[PDB]
RNA sequence: UAAAGUUGCUGCAGUUAAAAAGCUCGUAGUUGGAUCUCUCUCGGCCGAAGCGUUUACUUUGAAAAAA
C-alpha cells in the first residue's frame, strides 16, 4: 500500500500500491513487503516513447527495501511491460536559512536535509544495483555543468541499459545533467 | 611538517573513494557495536580497537558499517575515558620523561623534548577546553601527572 | 602515413630493420624520448618502436618533400658513420650535403665561404651535429634528426627515432628516408623495390676497404 | 586591430604558435613555419597541398618542438592513430 | 600551512600558462575558486574545465587556452566600493582594453565591469588578463 | 610533457603514484580471506596487519606484523577481496 | 613638498653591496583547508506588529555653516 504525508491519493499510486498487494498475495518475498510501505509513485518519459517509474521510499525502510530491491524491480518489470523501475527514497530538501525568515526552523539544518546532500544520496539510490566509483563535473564553455559517474563494472549489463533512464530521471526530479560512464579502474 | 620537527613526512591512511560496508563484511552494525563494547570492556582505546577491528574481523571502517565512530559509540553507551585519548598518551609520556629526569638529571635533550611534550599537551588541553571536553577549571601539573596516568 | 595502406609499413622493411639493429637503442633515455620506446629488455637496453620510426621517418619524407626547390634541404653528418649515407642521400634526393666538419658561422655568417641558407636541415645525430642544430635557431631553419634513445631533443623539429650508433642502422634509415621521399616526389614507384639497396648508404671501416681490395 | 570605425590600424598580424598560441615576436629568429606535404590517399604521392606549422623558439629550446609537432600532425591526419 | 586556496590555484594556473602546458590541476577546489575559473571563462581566457570528486575536497582540470598572460589574487580581500574602482583598475589591468578585476559581491562573483552594470561594490579576489 | 592528461591517467602510472598523490586517492593494501588446513573457517586478515592474529579454530599464529605488509604463515590460503 | 620605489600600503631591500635573531619553545598579536540552494491577526485582489541570530561588507536614503 502507499501512505502519502500530505494526505494526498493518486491514481498511478494506487496502481503501484495494487501491484505490490499482487507481490506480496503470492511470491517468495510475502513476509518481506507485509511491513515495508512506500509514499508515491511517478510516471516520466524519458526518451522518444518511453516511460519510466519512480518509487517513493521512506529513509529507514530504505535498507530493506534494498535487499530484495532488484527481485522487485524485475517483478515489476515484467508486470509494468516496457517501462523501467527505480528506487528512490523520499528525502526533504530545507531551504537555506536566510537572514529575512520566520518560525519554522528553531533547529540547526541537518546536513542530511540540505540539497546537496540529498541529491547525492538521490543519485547513490538512482543506480542502486551499481556502486558510484567517481564522479566529475565537467563546466562547458556556457558554464553549464554535466554529471559523469563511473558505475563498478562488476554490475555492468544489469544496468547498461538503465542508462539514458537514470539521466532522464535525474534530470527530471533533480534538474541537473548527469552522464553515466564505466571506467576501467574501479 | 611536524608541529616540533623539522619532518615533513607524507605518511598517513588514504581512505578509499567508496563509503559503504565491504562485501565480505557480514557483520552487522549491532555486531560491531557489540565488538566495540567488547573491547572497551577490556581496556582499550578507540585506536586500538579499530585496529583490532581492521586487523582481525574485515572492519575497514566502522563509521561505514555503524554509522558513528568509535569513540562517539562508546560516549553514547556510556563507557568513554574521563580525559580524551591522544591527552591521555600525552601526559603519559610526559610522566615518563620526567621520571626519566629525576635519575638523569644531565639529560638536557630530556629537558628539551619535555617541553615539547608539555607544549604540546598544553595546546591540546585548550583545544579541549575551547570544545568543552575539558572543565574549564582543568590544569596540566608537574605533581598531579602521575595521578591522572 | 595517415592511415593510408599505401604509406604502411611492410615486411621487408621490418626485416631490415631488425637486421640493422635499429630497433635498439641505448642503455640511456632522454625524458623526451619516452614516447618512441616500447620496452627495456633484460640487460637495460630500450627497445625502439618501429611503428613509432616509420611515423616519424614519413613525417619527415613529407617535410622535405614540401620544399619544391631540393637544394635548400641540408644533411648534415659530422660523424664518419654517416658521412656517405648522407652524400647518397644528397646525390639522390638533390639536397645539399656537408659531410664531415661543419664550420661555425656557416648558416650565420655571411661573408663567409661555405655560407649558405637551406630551408629545412638533417642532421645524423644532435649530439654529434649540435652545432649546425644551434645555428638552425638562428636563422629560422626547423630541423630534422635522427635521435637514439638518449638523444637531446633541443632544436630538433622532427626527430625520428632509431638507432643512430651503428653504421648499418645510420646508413638504412638514411636510405629508406631518401626512398620515402622519391615516393612522395613520384619519381620510383611504391610497387617493385628500389633499384639502390641500403649497403651502399652504408660505412665501410678502412680495413673493410683493405681487405675488399 | 579594429578602431571605433571598423577599420583595421594595426602595421601588421603577427602569428601565433601552433603549439603554446602565443604570439612570435618580429626577432624570433629561434622560430620556424614548417610545411608537411599532403599526401593523395591512393597513389600515395605529393598532391601538392600542405599542413603549415608554426613553432616558436621557446618550445624548440625546451625540446618540445617534437612532440608538439607530432601532435599536430597526428590532429591533421598526417600520423596514425596511436 | 596551506591558507587562501584561490591564490594556490591561480598561481597554478599561471605557473602552467607560463610553462606552455594545455592543462592544470588544482587541488584543493573549492566555490570560490569554481566561479572564479567560470568568470574567467565567459570571458574565454581559461576554456572548460572539469572537477573530480574525491570524498574529501575537489580537485579541477583546467584546459589552458593560451589567452592568458596573468591570472593573480589580490590578498587581503580589500573591499571596494565603485568610486575605488577605477583606481583599481588602473592599478591591476595593463589596459583599459581589456583585462577583468574579479570581485564578490551580495550578487554573486563578478567581473568589475558587471560590477558597475549592477552598481554594487565587493571584495577584490584578483584579477586576470 | 606540456600536454600530458591529467584528466585520464594510464592505471599503471596511476598506480606507480604514491597513494595521495593519485587523481582520486586509493590505498594500496587490501582484505584477504585466509584459511588453514588446520581450522574449518576462514577469517579475514589486513594485508598490513599490525597484531599477531590467531587461528579461529586453532591457537597458531596466521600472520606476523612487519614494517608494512604482515608476514602470513606459510601453508594458509589467502585470497584477496574486492 | 615632488623628485624619493633613498621609509616602499600601493611599492623597497636583507648569500656576497647596510642587513635573518646562535637555536628552538611559547602568550598576546597577525593569519587560518573543503563543505550547507519569510509565520498567528484586519475594515476581502491588500495592508503588516516582526525576530529571520547578529556583525563586517556593499548600495540607498536622511542629516550634515559658510568661506
Amino acid at each position: 500500500i502507499v501512505k502519502p504525508n500530505g494526505e494526498k491519493p493518486d491514481e498511478f499510486e494506487s496502481g503501484i500500491s495494487q501491484a505490490l498487494l499482487e507481490l506480496e498475495m503470492n511470491s517468495d518475498l510475502k513476509a518481506q513487503l507485509r511491513e515495508l510501505n512506500i509514499t508515491a509513485a511517478k510516471e516520466i518519459e524519458v526518451g522518444g516513447g518511453r516511460k519510466a517509474i519512480i518509487i517513493f521510499v521512506p529513509v529507514p525502510q530504505l535498507k530493506s527495501f534494498q535487499k530484495i530491491q532488484v527481485r522487485l524491480v524485475r517483478e515489476l518489470e515484467k508486470k509494468f511491460s516496457g517501462k523501467h523501475v527505480v528506487f528512490i527514497a523520499q528525502r526533504r530538501i530545507l531551504p537555506k536559512p536566510t537572514r529575512k525568515s520566520r518560525t519554522k526552523n528553531k533547529q540547526k539544518r541537518p546536513r542530511s536535509r540540505t540539497l546537496t546532500a540529498v541529491h547525492d544520496a538521490i543519485l547513490e539510490d538512482l543506480v542502486f544495483p551499481s556502486e558510484i566509483v567517481g564522479k566529475r563535473i565537467r563546466v562547458k564553455l556556457d558554464g553549464s555543468r554535466l554529471i559523469k559517474v563511473h558505475l563498478d563494472k562488476a554490475q555492468q549489463n544489469n544496468v547498461e541499459h538503465k542508462v539514458e533512464t537514470f539521466s532522464g530521471v535525474y534530470k527530471k526530479l533533480t534538474g541537473k545533467d548527469v552522464n553515466f560512464e564505466f571506467p576501467e579502474f574501479q | 611538517g611536524r608541529m616540533h620537527a623539522p619532518g615533513k613526512g607524507l605518511s598517513q591512511s588514504a581512505l578509499p573513494y567508496r563509503r559503504s560496508v565491504p562485501t565480505w563484511l557480514k557483520l552487522t552494525s549491532d555486531d560491531v557495536k557489540e565488538q566495540i563494547y567488547k573491547l572497551a570492556k577490556k581496556g582499550l582505546t578507540p585506536s586500538q580497537i579499530g585496529v583490532i577491528l581492521r586487523d582481525s574481523h574485515g572492519v575497514a571502517q566502522v563509521r561505514f558499517v555503524t554509522g558513528n565512530k568509535i569513540l562517539r559509540i562508546l560516549k553514547s553507551k556510556g563507557l568513554a575515558p574521563d580525559l580524551p585519548e591522544d591527552l591521555y598518551h600525552l601526559i603519559k609520556k610526559a610522566v615518563a620523561v620526567r621520571k626519566h629526569l629525576e635519575r638523569n638529571r644531565k639529560d638536557k635533550d630530556a629537558k628539551f623534548r619535555l617541553i615539547l611534550i608539555e607544549s604540546r599537551i598544553h595546546r591540546l588541553a585548550r583545544y579541549y577546553k575551547t570544545k568543552r571536553v575539558l572543565p574549564p577549571n582543568w590544569k596540566y601539573e608537574s605533581s598531579t601527572a602521575s595521578a591522572l596516568v | 602515413s595517415g592511415a593510408l595502406d599505401v604509406l604502411q609499413m611492410k615486411e621487408e622493411d621490418v626485416l631490415k630493420f631488425l637486421a640493422a639493429g635499429t630497433h635498439l637503442g641505448g642503455t640511456n633515455l632522454d625524458f623526451q624520448m619516452e614516447q618512441y620506446i616500447y620496452k627495456r629488455k633484460s640487460d637495460g637496453i630500450y627497445i625502439i618502436n618501429l611503428k613509432r620510426t616509420w611515423e616519424k621517418l614519413l613525417l619527415a619524407a613529407r617535410a622535405i618533400v614540401a620544399i619544391e626547390n631540393p637544394a635548400d634541404v641540408s644533411v648534415i653528418s659530422s660523424r664518419n658513420t654517416g658521412q656517405r649515407a648522407v652524400l647518397k642521400f644528397a646525390a639522390a634526393t638533390g639536397a645539399t650535403p656537408i659531410a664531415g666538419r661543419f664550420t661555425p658561422g656557416t648558416f650565420t655568417n655571411q661573408i663567409q665561404a661555405a655560407f649558405r641558407e637551406p630551408r629545412l636541415l638533417v642532421v645524423t645525430d644532435p649530439r654529434a651535429d649540435h652545432q649546425p642544430l644551434t645555428e638552425a635557431s638562428y636563422v629560422n631553419l626547423p630541423t630534422i634528426a635522427l635521435c637514439n634513445t638518449d638523444s637531446p631533443l633541443r632544436y630538433v623539429d622532427i626527430a625520428i627515432p632509431c638507432n643512430n650508433k651503428g653504421a648499418h642502422s645510420v646508413g638504412l634509415m638514411w636510405w629508406m628516408l631518401a626512398r620515402e621521399v622519391l615516393r612522395m616526389r613520384g619519381t620510383i614507384s611504391r610497387e617493385h623495390p628500389w633499384e639502390v639497396m641500403p649497403d651502399l648508404y652504408f660505412y665501410r671501416d678502412p680495413e673493410e676497404i683493405e681487405k675488399e681490395e | 586591430m579594429q578602431n571605433d570605425a571598423g577599420e583595421f590600424v594595426d602595421l601588421y598580424v603577427p602569428r601565433k604558435c601552433s603549439a603554446s598560441n602565443r604570439i612570435i615576436g618580429a626577432k624570433d629568429h629561434a622560430s620556424i613555419q614548417m610545411n608537411v606535404a599532403e599526401v593523395d590517399k591512393v597513389t600515395g604521392r605529393f598532391n601538392g597541398q600542405f599542413k603549415t606549422y608554426a613553432i616558436c623558439g621557446a618550445i624548440r629550446r625546451m625540446g618540445e618542438s617534437d612532440d608538439s609537432i607530432l601532435r599536430l600532425a597526428k590532429a591533421d591526419g598526417i600520423v596514425s592513430k596511436n | 600551512v596551506r591558507m587562501n586556496v584561490l591564490a594556490d590555484a591561480l598561481k597554478s594556473i599561471n605557473n602552467a600558462e607560463k610553462r606552455g602546458k594545455r592543462q592544470v590541476l588544482i587541488r584543493p577546489c573549492s566555490k570560490v575558486i569554481v566561479r572564479f575559473l567560470t568568470v574567467m571563462m565567459k570571458h574565454g581566457y581559461i576554456g572548460e574545465f572539469e572537477i573530480i570528486d574525491d570524498h574529501r575536497a575537489g580537485k579541477i582540470v583546467v584546459n589552458l587556452t593560451g589567452r592568458l598572460n596573468k591570472c593573480g589574487v589580490i590578498s587581503p580581500r580589500f573591499d571596494v566600493q565603485l568610486k575605488d574602482l577605477e583606481k583599481w583598475q588602473n592599478n591591476l589591468l595593463p589596459s583599459r582594453q581589456f583585462g577583468f578585476i574579479v570581485l564578490t559581491t551580495s550578487a554573486g562573483i563578478m567581473d568589475h565591469e558587471e560590477a558597475r552594470r549592477k552598481h554594487t561594490g565587493g571584495k577584490i579576489l584578483g584579477f586576470f588578463f | 610533457p606540456l600536454a600530458k592528461d591529467l584528466l585520464h591517467p594510464s592505471p599503471e602510472e596511476e598506480k606507480r603514484k604514491h597513494k595521495k598523490k593519485r587523481l582520486v586517492q586509493s590505498p594500496n593494501s587490501y582484505f584477504m580471506d585466509v584459511k588453514c588446513p588446520g581450522c574449518y573457517k576462514i577469517t579475514t586478515v589486513f594485508s598490513h596487519a599490525q597484531t599477531v592474529v590467531l587461528c579461529v579454530g586453532c591457537s597458531t599464529v596466521l600472520c606476523q606484523p612487519t614494517g608494512g605488509k604482515a608476514r602470513l604463515t606459510e601453508g594458509c590460503s589467502f585470497r584477496r577481496k574486492q
